[PDB]
C-alpha cells in the first residue's frame, strides 16, 4: 500500500474518476490530501479513486450530517447547544448552535413548549439543515423519530433511563419530568 | 373557441372507474352535475354552473376547498352580502381546518 | 539534494512519550483513603403510539376533511 | 453540634450544624438551610424560626431570616417590576434579579389580538409569578388565578417608588404589625408592597410624601415604645 | 345604534390613513392631535364582533 501528498499524477479521466478530497486538471487526477490510496472498485468498473486520511482530527460540519451535542442554555423560544461529536468521533473543539421552535417534533406544529423539551445539561442527537446566519450559525433540527435527547441526567446527579415518549420519571425518588425521547 | 357547453348526459359514462383515489366524501348521494363539475375540476379546468338550488352548487365549491389543503395552497371565496358571508365560514369552521 | 543526519537538540525534541511489583509505597490508594431501586421497565421500547407518526398516517389515509 | 427546638431565636453562623428531632421526618429545609444526612447545615447568618399552625402535625418549615438587598425570585411573591423592551409579542420587565421576566400581551384582563393593552417602556407593574425555578427566565401573569384582576395590572400615577431592604418588607408584612396603622394615623396613605425590595407610596401633600418616603426606610430599626412615641411626637410638627 | 358603530369603524379608517399623508407632507402638528384622536376613538364595544372570536 502507498500513501499520498496533496498533489501527484494518479490516473487519467478515462482510467477512473475523481472521488472524495481530490481534484482534476488537464486530463489528469491530482491528489489533495496526505492520506491513503483507496480505490473503491464497487460495481461497473472504472473505480472512483479517492484519498482519505482515515484519522479525522477535525471535520467541518456540512449541510446534512448527524452530530452529537450538549445543551448549554435554554430559552422560551430557542435553545443554544454545543456540538460535541460529529456522528461518532470526538471533537477537539466546540462550536455553537441554536434550536428554533420549529424543529422539535416531526410535524412543525404549534404548541410544543421548548421549556420542557431540552433541559440544560443533556446530550442530544440532531441533524443540521443549513449553514445559518451570523446570529444562529448551524440551525440544527430534531424533526425525526431517531433524534432527540438520548442520555439525560437527574436533578441530583444520577444517570437517567428513558421511560416513555413524552414523560420521564426519576428512578431514585420517583419524580416525573418531561423530555423528547429519541429511538435507541 | 374557448367555450364548450358539455351535454347533460353525453360525457359521463363512469364516475368511480376514474379518480382511483378518494375525495371529499358526502353523507348523501352526489348528483350527476356535481360529479360532472368535479370531473372537470380535477384537470384544473374552469367551470361555469347554472342551477337552481343553492347548496347544490356548493358541493364543487367545498370540493375545491378540501382539495386546496391537499395542495397546501389558498383559495378565495367571494360573497357579496354580509349574512351569507359568515354562514359558510361557520359551516366550514366546525367542519374542518381554519377559515 | 542530500538529506542529513540529526543532532542532539532535534533528537531530544522528537521524543514520543508512550504491574512490575510495587514502589512509592505511601502513594497507594487503599492506604490513603441500602439501595432498593424498584426500577421501572428498563427501556421504553416505543412499541406504542408515538403521536407524530399517528397524525401523519392518520391524515394521509383518512383524506376526508369533513 | 447542638440540637434544634433548643436554639430557636438564636443567632447562628455559616458552617454550624444542628440536630433536628429524632425517626427521620420530611420537613423541608428553607432558604438558608441545607439537609445533609440526618442533620441540617447552616449557610446563612440570621435567626432560627419555626412555624407550625395550631396542630401537632406538619405543620413546620425551617428557615432562617436575615437582612439583605439582593433579591432572588421566589414562586408566589408579589413583585413590582419595570418594563424594559417590547420585542416580539411579549413584554420584558426588570424585576431586580439576574434575568428579566417576560409578560404576554394577552396576560392582561380582557386582552386579545385586537384590543391589546397600552404598556410603554419604563412603567411599573403589579403582578405575580407562576414559574420561578432556576431553569428559565421567570414568568409572571398579571390578573388573577381565576382571571379577574384584583387591583393588579399597571399601577402608579401620582406616587413615589423607592427601595428598602428585604427585612423591612418582612417586618411590615406581619399579622401582628402595628406599623402601618400608626404611620397612617399621622398621614393618610395607601401602599402597594413588593417582595423585590420596592414600595409605592402616595400621600396627599408632596411634603407628606417626602416625609413618609424618608421615615419608612428607618422603621426596620428604632424599636417601638420607649422610642416610637417620642419619634412620632417629634415629627408631628 | 346599529349604524353608529359602522360609521365609527369607517371614520377610524380615514383617521388611520390621514397619518400617512401628514407624514408625507411633514406637518406633525396635525399628525399628533390626529394620533391622539385615533387612540381616543378605540373602545371595546366596537371590537366585540362575533361570539367565537377566540
Amino acid at each position: 500500500v502507498r500513501y499520498c501528498i496533496p498533489g501527484e499524477r494518479l490516473c487519467n479521466l478515462e482510467e477512473g474518476s475523481p472521488g472524495s478530497g481530490t481534484y482534476t486538471r488537464h486530463g489528469y487526477i491530482f491528489s489533495s490530501l496526505a492520506g491513503c490510496l483507496m480505490k473503491s472498485s464497487e460495481n461497473g468498473a472504472l473505480p472512483v479513486v479517492s484519498v482519505v486520511r482515515e484519522t479525522e482530527s477535525q471535520l467541518l460540519p456540512d449541510v446534512g450530517a448527524i452530530v452529537t451535542c450538549k445543551v448549554s442554555s435554554i430559552n422560551s423560544r430557542f435553545a443554544k447547544v454545543h456540538i460535541l461529536y460529529v456522528g461518532s468521533m470526538p471533537l477537539k473543539n466546540s462550536f455553537r448552535g441554536t434550536i428554533r421552535k420549529e424543529d422539535v417534533r416531526a410535524t412543525e406544529k404549534d404548541k410544543v413548549e421548548i421549556y420542557k423539551s431540552f433541559r440544560p445539561g443533556d446530550i442530544v442527537l440532531a441533524k443540521v439543515i443549513s449553514l445559518g446566519d451570523a446570529q444562529s450559525n448551524y440551525l440544527l433540527t430534531t424533526a425525526e423519530n431517531e433524534l432527540g435527547v438520548v442520555v439525560a441526567h437527574s436533578e441530583s446527579g444520577i444517570q437517567m433511563v428513558p421511560i416513555s415518549w413524552c414523560e420521564m420519571q426519576c428512578p431514585k425518588t420517583h419524580t416525573k419530568e418531561f423530555r423528547k425521547v429519541a429511538r435507541v | 373557441q374557448w367555450a364548450i357547453p358539455v351535454d347533460a348526459t353525453s360525457p359521463v359514462g363512469d364516475f368511480y372507474r376514474l379518480i382511483p383515489q378518494p375525495a371529499f366524501q358526502w353523507a348523501f348521494e352526489p348528483d350527476v352535475f356535481q360529479k360532472q363539475a368535479i370531473l372537470h375540476l380535477e384537470r384544473h379546468d374552469s367551470v361555469f354552473v347554472a342551477a337552481h338550488t343553492s347548496a347544490g352548487k356548493t358541493v364543487v365549491a367545498e370540493y375545491a376547498i378540501a382539495l386546496a389543503q391537499k395542495h397546501m395552497t389558498r383559495t378565495i371565496y367571494t360573497s357579496p352580502i354580509k349574512a351569507l358571508s359568515n354562514q359558510k365560514f361557520r359551516d366550514f369552521r366546525n367542519t374542518f381546518g381554519d377559515v | 539534494a542530500l538529506a542529513a543526519r540529526p543532532s542532539a537538540f532535534a533528537s531530544t525534541l522528537c521524543l514520543r512519550y508512550p504491574r512490575t511489583l510495587d514502589l512509592y509505597k505511601t502513594f497507594l490508594y487503599s492506604r490513603q483513603v441500602e439501595i432498593s431501586p424498584l426500577v421501572a421497565i428498563t427501556p421504553f421500547d416505543f412499541k406504542s403510539a408515538s403521536p407524530d407518526d399517528i397524525v401523519k398516517a392518520n391524515q394521509k389515509k383518512a383524506f376526508t376533511r369533513e | 453540634a447542638r440540637a434544634a427546638r433548643t436554639v430557636l431565636g438564636q443567632v447562628v453562623l455559616p458552617g454550624e450544624e444542628l440536630l433536628l428531632p429524632e425517626s427521620r421526618v420530611r420537613v423541608v429545609c428553607g432558604p438558608g438551610l441545607r439537609r445533609c444526612g440526618d442533620r441540617l447545615l447552616v449557610t446563612k447568618c440570621g435567626r432560627l424560626r419555626h412555624k407550625e399552625p395550631g396542630s401537632g402535625s406538619g405543620g413546620g418549615v425551617y428557615w432562617v431570616d436575615s437582612q439583605q438587598k439582593r433579591y432572588v425570585p421566589v414562586k408566589g411573591d408579589h413583585v413590582i417590576g419595570i418594563v424594559t423592551a417590547k420585542s416580539g409579542d411579549i413584554f420584558k420587565v426588570d424585576v431586580g434579579g439576574s434575568e428579566p421576566a417576560s409578560l404576554s400581551y394577552l396576560s392582561f384582563e380582557g386582552a386579545t389580538k385586537r384590543n391589546r393593552p397600552n404598556v410603554q417602556v419604563g412603567d411599573l407593574i403589579y403582578g405575580q409569578f407562576v414559574v420561578a425555578n432556576k431553569d428559565m427566565e421567570p414568568e409572571m401573569v398579571c390578573i388573577d388565578s381565576c382571571g379577574r384582576a384584583n387591583g393588579m395590572g399597571v399601577i402608579g400615577q401620582d406616587g413615589l417608588l423607592f427601595k428598602v431592604t428585604l427585612g423591612l418588607i418582612r417586618k411590615l408584612l406581619a399579622p401582628d404589625c402595628e406599623i402601618i396603622q400608626e404611620v397612617g394615623k399621622l398621614h393618610p396613605l395607601e401602599i402597594v408592597f413588593g417582595m423585590n425590595g420596592r414600595i409605592w407610596v402616595k400621600a396627599k401633600t408632596i411634603q407628606q410624601t417626602l416625609i413618609l418616603a424618608n421615615i419608612l426606610e428607618a422603621c426596620e430599626h428604632m424599636t417601638s415604645d420607649q422610642r416610637k412615641q417620642i419619634f412620632s411626637r417629634l415629627a408631628e410638627s | 345604534e346599529g349604524l353608529v358603530v359602522r360609521c365609527i369603524q369607517r371614520l377610524a379608517e380615514m383617521c388611520r390613513s390621514l397619518r400617512g399623508a401628514a407624514r408625507l407632507v411633514g406637518e406633525p402638528v396635525l399628525g399628533a392631535k390626529m394620533e391622539t384622536a385615533a387612540t381616543l376613538l378605540r373602545r371595546d364595544i366596537v371590537f366585540a364582533a362575533s361570539l367565537y372570536t377566540q
